[PDB]
């Protein structure tokens, strides 16, 4: 059998509260103790969170950047090979960072481009260097 | 039930199953092949039937043949054997019911019965109905003893025994047919009224009777589950085992609290280490955004390293932003998460203050239904008897219960007046050595063959002794008689000249201020055809408002009705009185309970009867010559008017047995 729903009683708590005299109160004003220091530790939280989002105040609208809709394309302008070879020294295999920068590339493009000029940019050695960092 | 079966069961016996005693008189019978048990129990119920169909009239072993049909007619000594035992028990022929057949010119054996209670009253009647010798000495003026009704005027009130327990497989249901008890049921329902005079809300009062048969059942699985039965080398109360409870309850509602807060610091905290991640963000995302800004400021047309810095800037914001947009969306859910936990806080408390004292009224109607604190109370065997309840309604004794024992007593040589002061037992008899009350010195000696004591426990405890046993009583029925409590519960019985109250409400409750005062004056009946409040001392309070002047308790009683009913609407009472039954000599406190350390065991022990020594040594084993009934002495069915009527059956058919000998056990 248990006991009545709503009313609890472990075999560990009932020793707990009879084992001394006043240990009743005792264990009952631990858990007041432990409430207040709960309760409190809250308003610290509470207090810090409220100045953390004060600084945030505003957003980042300020900061905002307008956006690109750039389309996709095969040719490469020399142009964006000399950008390419420059995001890979800067970014070394993030392809999407990579596609990004340059604008009018799809990843795949940009991991065809790694494959095609390999030999002609030494983009061995290019990745080396952003290794080296 | 019905039928046969019902006669059975209103009888207290198993319709389809011998009983312990009557395999000891039928243990042919039982030991015998189940074809003749059924027809034994077939007798045996038909016969009961009978009898109970007209308790009346006398049921004779003629009667009874003539009714009976076969096969069951057949056998006529089992017949035979049946009716006698039934009718020796008090089964059949118990009360007042007409002698078909006069009482026999000559008496065998003389007993002596102590106390004119319905218990001794009982046994006398049955003992005189076997054709012995009775007297019954009562200290008192009068019979009944705890079954005491005040009467003035048309004012009619009961300061002792009250209500019948429900009819079903009452021995008082058979009473009622024979003497006009008019039997009004109780109309259970009970409004509280707090301190101030102010009736509990449904929702409150619901909520903690609920609350307190909650706590209860918790105590039964502290004491069968958990076997928290002893403490500190102690036996463990109610009254313990209730604060136990009621603490792990007050402890749980704060072991709630602190994980529910405790959650909340945990996903604050997760808040904080985000806003900081979000706050270092937007102050990488300001400063990035100026060196963006200045590598646009140069104007084309420019180097392609120039053009990459505007890209990979642009790119390194954009990603960034991305980053800030996730963590203010996390902030959000954060956010409300917040709210739900703040918005659905466990338990404030336990109980309040306000619901605590209510609980105490229910706690206070313990006390007074079990008449005693529920720190004495045997957590494990305080309601031991309440298998045995009967069915039916609860009702009271409207012309006032006294009509039962003085019924009772008519034809019985009663000695009133009359305190026994000594009972000596010895092998050849004994001689019971009284007084007259009303000049101490006039002295009485009565010799008999038996004693039957039904002296309440309360007597029995007195230190020093009331009554004093030569030989002493043995050790195991002194014992017996320590262990066991001895309760006290008082009346206040209030005549007035009109009815302010409701008369539709049967009983109301008041609710004391404090825990320590909670017995005091707590309950009130309206009960009787005459407009008579009567009001309860319970628990604690009971043994202290005994030191107390009537005209104080009547006030605090006035006080109290005025704040319920106003102070206009009741008048002064015409006539008052205040039970004291712990200061009363004849029964030192109302009625029995189930003492912590005590046992059902210790109400066998003290039916028991006692054996003397042989007066001369070596001369053969004696007759049991004391014997003991009364409530207290009923294991089943203690501290109520039925329990003494059968302990006094019971012994009457024991002596009857012991004197006039069993011819039904062959
Ligand atoms: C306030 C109160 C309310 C109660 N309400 C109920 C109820 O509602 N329902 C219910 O079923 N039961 C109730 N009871 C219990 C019931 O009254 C008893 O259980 C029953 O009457 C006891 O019968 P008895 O023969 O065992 O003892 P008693 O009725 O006390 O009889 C014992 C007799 O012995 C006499 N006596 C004592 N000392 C001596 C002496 N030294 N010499 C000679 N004679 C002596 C006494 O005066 C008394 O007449 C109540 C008891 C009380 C106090």
């Amino acid at each position: 059998r248990k006991p009545p729903k709503g009313m609890f009683l472990s075999q560990e708590d009932v020793e707990a509260v009879s084992a001394n005299a006043t240990a009743a109160t005792t264990v009952l004003r631990q858990l007041d103790m432990e409430l207040v220091s709960v309760k409190r530790q809250i308003q610290n939280i509470k207090q810090t969170n409220s100045a953390l989002k004060e600084k945030l105040d505003g957003g980042i609208e300020p900061y905002r950047l307008p956006e690109v809709i750039q389309k996709c394309n095969a040719r490469w302008t020399t142009e964006e090979q000399l950008l390419a070879v420059q995001a890979i020294r800067k970014y070394g295999r993030d392809f999407q960072a990579i596609s990004d920068v340059i604008g009018n590339k799809s990843v795949v493009q940009v991991k065809n481009f790694f494959v095609n000029y390999r030999r002609r940019f030494n983009i061995d050695e290019v990745l080396q260097e952003w290794e080296a960092e | 039930p019905s039928g046969v079966e019902g006669a059975a069961f209103q009888s207290r016996l198993p319709h389809d199953r011998m009983t312990s005693q009557e395999a000891a008189c039928f243990p042919d019978i039982i030991s015998g092949p189940q074809q003749t048990q059924k027809v034994f129990l077939f007798i045996r119920n038909r016969t009961l039937q009978l009898w109970l169909d007209n308790p009346k009239i006398q049921l004779t072993f003629e009667a009874t043949l003539q009714q009976l049909e076969a096969p069951y007619n057949s056998d006529t000594v089992l017949v035979h054997r049946v009716h006698s035992y039934l009718e020796r028990h008090g089964l059949i022929n118990f009360g007042i019911y007409k002698r078909i057949k006069p009482l026999p010119t000559k008496k065998t054996g003389k007993v002596i019965i102590i106390g004119s209670g319905v218990s001794g009253l009982a046994a006398a009647r049955q003992l005189q109905s076997f054709g012995m010798d009775v007297t019954l000495l009562e200290a008192r003026d009068r019979v009944g003893g705890r079954v005491a009704t005040f009467r003035k005027g048309n004012y009619v009130a009961d300061l002792g025994a009250m209500v019948v327990t429900g009819l079903g497989g009452n021995p008082m249901a058979v009473v009622s047919k024979q003497v006009n008890m008019e039997l009004a049921k109780i109309k259970q329902k009970c409004p509280l009224y707090e301190a101030n005079g102010q009736a509990v809300p449904k929702e409150k009062d619901e909520m903690v009777e609920q609350e307190f048969n909650r706590l209860l059942e918790a105590t039964s699985y502290l004491s069968h589950q958990l076997d928290f039965n002893v403490l500190n080398n102690k036996p463990v109360s109610l009254g313990q085992a209730l604060e136990v409870v009621i603490q792990l309850q007050e402890k749980h509602v704060k072991d709630e609290q602190i994980e529910h807060w405790k959650k909340i610091v945990k996903t604050q905290e997760e808040l904080k280490e985000l806003l900081n991640k979000m706050v270092n963000l937007k102050e990488k995302i300001k400063e990035l955004h100026q060196q963006y800004k200045e590598a646009s400021e140069v104007k084309p047309p420019r180097d392609i390293t120039a053009e990459f810095l505007v890209k990979s800037k642009h790119r390194d914001l954009t990603a960034l932003c991305k980053e800030y947009d996730e963590l203010a969306e996390t902030q959000g859910k954060l956010e409300e998460k917040l709210q739900e936990l703040e918005a659905n806080p466990p338990s404030d408390v336990y109980l309040s203050s306000r619901d605590r004292q209510i609980l105490d009224w229910h706690f206070a109607n313990l006390e007074f239904a079990n008449a005693t604190p529920l720190s004495t109370l045997s957590l494990k065997h305080w309601d031991q008897d309440g298998d045995f309840e009967f069915t039916g309604s609860h009702l009271t004794v409207r012309n006032g219960y006294s009509c039962v024992p003085v019924a009772l007593a008519e034809g019985l040589d009663i000695k009133l007046n009359t305190a026994v002061r000594q009972v000596r037992y010895t092998a050849s008899g004994c001689e019971v050595i009284a007084v007259n009350t009303r000049s101490t010195s006039q002295t009485f000696i009565y010799k008999c063959d038996a004693v039957l004591c039904t002296l309440p426990l309360g007597v029995l405890k007195q230190q020093p002794p009331a009554v004093q046993f030569v030989p002493p009583l043995p050790e195991w029925k002194t014992s017996a008689v320590q262990r066991m409590g001895f309760g006290n519960l008082n009346k206040v019985v209030l005549c007035f000249d009109r009815v302010f109250w409701d008369p539709s409400v049967n009983l109301f409750g008041h609710v004391g201020s404090t825990t320590a005062s909670r017995g005091e004056l707590f309950l009130f009946w309206n009960l009787y055809k005459a407009p008579i409040l009567l009001a309860l001392v319970a628990g604690e309070a009971a043994g202290i408002m005994e030191n107390i002047s009537d005209d104080v308790i009547v006030g605090r009683c006035l006080a109290i009705l005025k704040g319920i009913f106003g102070s206009s609407a009741v008048p002064q009472p015409k006539e008052t009185v205040v039970s004291r039954w712990r200061a009363d000599p004849w029964a030192r406190g109302s009625y029995s309970y189930v003492a912590a350390g005590s046992s059902g065991n210790d109400y066998d022990l003290m039916a028991q009867p006692i054996t003397p020594g042989p007066s001369i040594p070596g001369a053969p084993q004696p007759i049991p010559r004391l014997f003991f009934a009364g409530e207290h002495t009923i294991r089943n069915y203690p501290a109520t008017v039925h329990g003494a009527l059968l302990s006094g059956l019971r012994e009457a058919g024991r002596i009857a047995d012991q004197f006039l000998g069993a011819m039904y056990t062959l």
